DNA sequence: AGCAGAT
DNA sequence: ATCTGCTTTGGGTGGGTGGGTGGGTTGAGGCAATT
């Protein structure tokens, strides 16, 4: 195994504060309720931009191109 | 000719799966391989079969599909919201920009950020996952020495620390991925039988 | 004690009477003599105890 | 190949008899000696308690499960054979026995026709009857799982070979058990000797410990009876017809006096103990046994005597067990 | 038209939340704490998937622990006979598949085939396991992924697949000892391990008391069940009424308000602080699930 | 070789 | 009425785009589940 990543769960009040805030904001973001196809794509893009600097589909194509 | 069978995911639980036969003419041969999910577009055709009539006792015909295209659905359950028969292919304009994104100075770290963004922290895990996804370069020195060129990662953590979610994301993003669980895998299930 | 093969049961009574009946059949007499029962008892005793005590 | 008004009148005439209970008990298995309590319990089991179809509530089983466990010397397969003979519906089986048809529904292939056929096992074929399992001790774990599902849900569910089906198995059980060693040790508890899970031997309505304690008088009497084998009794046909008539027509119901006596007896059996002497299972056992005793008299109502007889058998069963 | 009027009359009630809880499994007696959990499990939570294909669970898993003869199974029996899709099983499952799927191959040439288990058959339903504490090691391990990722991954000779197991588990277990011991903690009394225990949203413990008053009251009710038959059970809402409202509630997809968002973070902080290992990041999502379920009931 | 068909 | 022509048994001197609910059935070797 080239890389070993050990993960620990330690109760730090500030660390718990940030993680809970992020998780609740994510659950709010993923809620289903929150041209027609063009509008759907635009809203999905706006939602995605908030947490990922690069689009996921563009990232998949980029990784494949780099590996090829 | 290939024998298509209902995917276990779609067949109702506990029932037997139906199957059909697909005919792949030139340029479509060997695109699909055994044990893989696929999305076949073709023509539903029927012809006369004497043996089928003899066994059933009624004049029932035999039906087949004449493939017109194939899309590899394996390991892409989370990419169903995408056009084209290949979702990991590029136009001549999308690779004239994969080359602007990449001259910028911090791509090596905007790439690490874009790994499973719905997971809060774990920067080391995301870095390892990105490294494994891009992988090293295999090399055969003089045709005598073989050196591996891929990176293996192990996540050894506590219960609720977003490991399985990272594995699922890597399954989504990789070109060819297979997911296996501890006791659901066998010695010959992995490798070959 | 632990030496005993197994405590006697009604099966043993049925076996004893069965052996006595077979012995009487050999004797060719209807009336089952006490001698046949005694011989059957000796046979059951020597079946196991005779060699176990050795 | 090698019921009538008169039958009904004869049945009423026997029912009106003051000494009906001991009469049926004796007639069940004449050749057995001095096992009155066991015979009485088995007689109650044959009739079976009332079955309840409930709206706004789950189904409540009227069956009685009895475990006949003790030393190998005593007569236990005899009683199972007798019960099989009497029962209007039932099967005979031994756990881990290839000869028996099988306790669970299983998918097979017809050799004659080369087709797949779903074959019901012994438990399903005992629907409405008594399924006597001779060797309860030696059983496959899967068999002990299907038995748990039957005694709990009273149905067997099979979902293999493309088929998803459920089969009714509303059958009573009368099993027999033997000790781990060559004899039953009174010092150790029943559970250790029986070699059955507590979850399993907790489900029998009555557990009978028939032990062959060596006594001069008892051995004398048993030997005298056996050798002599070389109080009226009823023919088996009459007994089975009577049982079928009662089981098909009579449906006894509980009353306020019976409701008072049941509550009082359960409370008394709880207060005896901290050690838990009795559980809510004993209440269901008592009500079922009272219903069966009412059925045997062909009565449509459960009186104080029925509940009192049921407690006497249950308390005695809790007694040596 | 008539049924709709009934539905409106139901929602307008102000006791509605209490009435539904008191109308679950009327056969049992005096276990309102458990009944609230079962009702919330039927309504469930909102199922969400992130903007990158990561799935967040929306099913509530409940475990019930108690001494023998404490109506544990009576709760499972009601659910299977009431819930749309459900499957009653036991930890020591007889079939080869068990709680999860297994591969079985017919004689000679026949290739391997998947035989569904309990968790697969109860897809989109509720899977009731009668004795959780007796499960097999293969299923004990295999239940890890089913409860959280909602899939069963199998890679055997010639066959590999991911099988959907989107089910809510309602389990019943016995104490490690003969009876639940009040001195030890829930961890000590149970044979389950920490990773599983964190996968259950709720835990309920049912004890056995020897009080004379409670004993007489319980005995009376059981006998009246057989005596009066239907007349002994008069829940506020009949089975048909309750099943209709539950279907109506599940069409609601409540969201989290601004005030609740900040509030929900503070409560997790308090829960974590008191722990310092029951509480993990999962308990934060459990409160989101239960909050949605409670909202659906209203 | 017996039976199935075309001139 | 006469002339022209195909196909068996059962078996590999028909085969595996005919299959194994159309019969040719022991022997060995690999795999999952059971232990
Ligand atoms: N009334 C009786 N009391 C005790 N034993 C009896 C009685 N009547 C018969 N027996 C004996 O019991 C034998 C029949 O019982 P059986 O051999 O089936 O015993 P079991 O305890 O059921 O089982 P096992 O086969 O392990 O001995 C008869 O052959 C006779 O030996
Ligand atoms: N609180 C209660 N309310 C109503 N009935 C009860 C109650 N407690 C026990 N009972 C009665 O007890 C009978 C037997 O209990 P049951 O076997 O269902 O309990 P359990 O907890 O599932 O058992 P076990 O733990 O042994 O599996 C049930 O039929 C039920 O009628
Ligand atoms: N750092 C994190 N950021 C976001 N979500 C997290 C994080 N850690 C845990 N989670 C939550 O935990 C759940 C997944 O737990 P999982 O990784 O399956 O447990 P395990 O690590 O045992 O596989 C997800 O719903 C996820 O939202
Ligand atoms: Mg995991
Ligand atoms: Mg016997
Ligand atoms: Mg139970």
């Amino acid at each position: 195994f080239d890389i070993l990543c050990v993960v620990r769960d330690l109760v730090d009040e500030e660390a718990d504060e940030r993680l809970a805030t992020f998780v609740v904001d994510s659950h709010v973001r993923s809620h289903p309720e929150n041209n027609a196809r063009q509008r759907r794509l635009q809203r999905q893009r706006k939602k995605e931009e908030e947490i990922s600097p690069i689009p996921q589909e563009l990232l998949m194509k980029y990784i494949h191109y780099a590996r090829t | 000719r290939v024998t298509l069978q209902e995917a276990p995911g779609t067949v109702p639980p506990g029932r037997l799966p139906r199957h059909r036969e697909v005919i792949l003419l030139a340029d479509l041969v060997d695109v699909s391989k055994p044990g893989e999910e696929v999305e076949v577009t073709g023509i539903y055709k029927n012809n006369y079969d004497g043996n089928l009539n003899a066994k059933n006792g009624f004049p029932v015909f035999a039906t087949i599909i004449e493939a017109n295209s194939i899309k590899r659905r394996e390991g892409n359950t989370a990419n169903e919201g995408e056009e084209g028969l290949d979702v990991f292919s590029w136009t001549e304009e999308e690779e004239r920009e994969f080359r602007k994104i990449s001259r910028d100075r911090g791509i090596i770290d905007k790439i690490i950020s874009s790994m499973a963004p719905s997971i809060y922290g774990h920067r080391d895990i995301k870095t390892a996952v990105a490294c494994s996804l891009f992988g090293g370069v295999p090399k055969n020195v003089n045709g005598k020495h073989s050196i591996r060129g891929d990176i293996n990662v192990l996540l050894l953590g506590d219960p609720g620390t977003a490991k399985s979610q990272i594995l699922k994301y890597v399954e989504k993003t990789a070109h060819r991925a297979v997911f296996a669980t501890g006791q659901g895998a066998s010695a010959v299930g992995l490798t070959a039988s | 004690s632990k030496f005993s093969f197994g405590q006697a049961t009604p099966r043993t009574l049925l076996g004893i009477i069965r052996l006595s009946q077979a012995l009487a059949k050999l004797r060719l007499a209807d009336m089952v003599d006490i001698d046949d029962v005694e011989e059957a008892l000796r046979l059951v005793r020597v079946s196991k105890e005779s060699l176990y005590q050795e | 190949k090698v019921i009538t008004d008169q039958d009904l009148a004869k049945i009423r005439e026997v029912a009106a008899r003051e000494d009906l209970y001991s009469l049926l008990a004796r007639s069940i298995a004449p050749s057995i000696y001095e096992l009155e309590d066991v015979k009485k319990g088995i007689l109650l089991q044959l009739f079976g308690g009332t079955n309840k179809t409930f709206t706004k509530g789950g189904r409540y089983r009227g069956d009685i499960n009895i475990l006949l466990c003790g030393d190998p010397s005593t007569s236990k397969s005899q009683i199972l054979q007798y019960v099989h003979k009497i029962t209007p519906r039932g099967v005979y089986t031994s756990g881990k026995g290839s000869s028996a048809v099988g306790l669970t529904a299983y998918i097979t292939r017809d050799v004659d026709t080369k087709q797949l056929v779903l074959e019901s096992g012994a438990l399903v074929l005992s629907d409405g009857g008594v399924c006597c399992i001779d060797e309860f001790d030696k059983m496959s774990d899967s068999t002990r799982s299907v038995l748990h599902e039957v005694m709990e849900q009273q149905t067997i569910s099979i979902a293999k070979a493309g088929i998803i089906t459920t089969l009714n198995a509303r059958s009573s059980i009368l099993a027999s058990a033997n000790p781990i060693g060559s004899r039953y040790n009174p010092n150790l508890p029943v559970t250790e000797n029986i070699d059955l899970p507590p979850p399993l031997l907790s489900r029998f309505d009555l557990v009978y410990l028939v032990l062959d304690k060596v006594d001069e008088k008892n051995d004398r009497e048993l030997a005298k009876h056996l050798t002599n084998l070389y109080d009226d009794v009823l023919p088996v046909e009459f007994l089975t017809m009577y049982i079928s008539y009662a089981k098909e027509h009579i449906h006894p119901i509980i009353t306020e006096a019976a409701k008072t006596e049941l509550v009082r007896a359960y409370v008394g059996m709880r207060k005896m103990g901290k050690r838990i002497t009795a559980t809510t299972r004993q209440l269901e056992s008592m009500i079922r046994l009272a219903e069966a005793h009412a059925k045997m008299k062909l009565k449509n109502v459960v009186e104080l005597e029925d509940v009192q007889e049921a407690v006497r058998l249950i308390r005695s069963a809790i007694k040596d067990y | 038209s008539d049924e709709i009027n009934e539905l409106k009359e139901m929602v307008k009630d102000e006791h509605i939340y209490d009435k539904l809880v008191r109308s679950i499994a009327p056969a049992v007696f005096g276990h309102e704490a458990v009944k609230k959990g079962i009702l919330l499990q039927m309504l469930g939570g909102v199922h969400k998937s992130t903007v990158e294909g990561i799935k967040l669970r929306g099913d509530i898993n409940i475990c019930v622990v108690g001494d023998p003869s404490t109506s544990k199974s009576q709760f499972l029996k009601y659910v299977v006979g009431f819930a749309p899709r459900s499957v009653y099983t036991s930890g020591k499952a007889s079939s080869a598949a068990g709680l999860t799927a297994a591969v079985v191959r017919d004689e000679e040439g026949g290739d391997y085939t998947i035989e569904a288990g309990a968790l697969m058959l109860a897809d989109n339903g509720i899977c009731c396991i009668d004795e959780f504490d007796k499960m097999d090691i293969s299923d004990q391990v295999a239940i890890h992924e089913a409860m959280e990722q909602q899939t069963i991954s199998i890679a055997k000779a010639g066959i590999h697949a991911t099988l959907n197991a989107r089910t809510s588990i309602l389990a019943a277990a016995n104490p490690v000892g003969g009876r639940y011991n009040r001195k030890l903690s829930l961890r000590g009394n149970l044979n389950m391990t920490a990773p599983i225990m964190s996968r259950f949203d709720l835990f309920f413990v049912i004890l056995d008391d020897c009080n004379e008053k409670i004993d007489t009251e319980l005995a009376s009710h059981i006998v009246d069940l057989h005596m009066k038959r239907d007349e002994a059970i008069e829940p506020p809402f009949s089975a048909e009424q309750l099943r209709r409202y539950i279907k109506y509630a599940r069409t609601f997809k409540p969201i989290l308000t601004k005030e609740a968002r900040s509030y929900l973070v503070e409560k997790y902080k308090e829960l974590r602080k008191d722990d310092a290992y029951r509480i993990t990041v999962r308990q934060l999502e459990s409160m989101i699930r239960l909050s949605e379920a409670i909202a659906r009931a209203n």
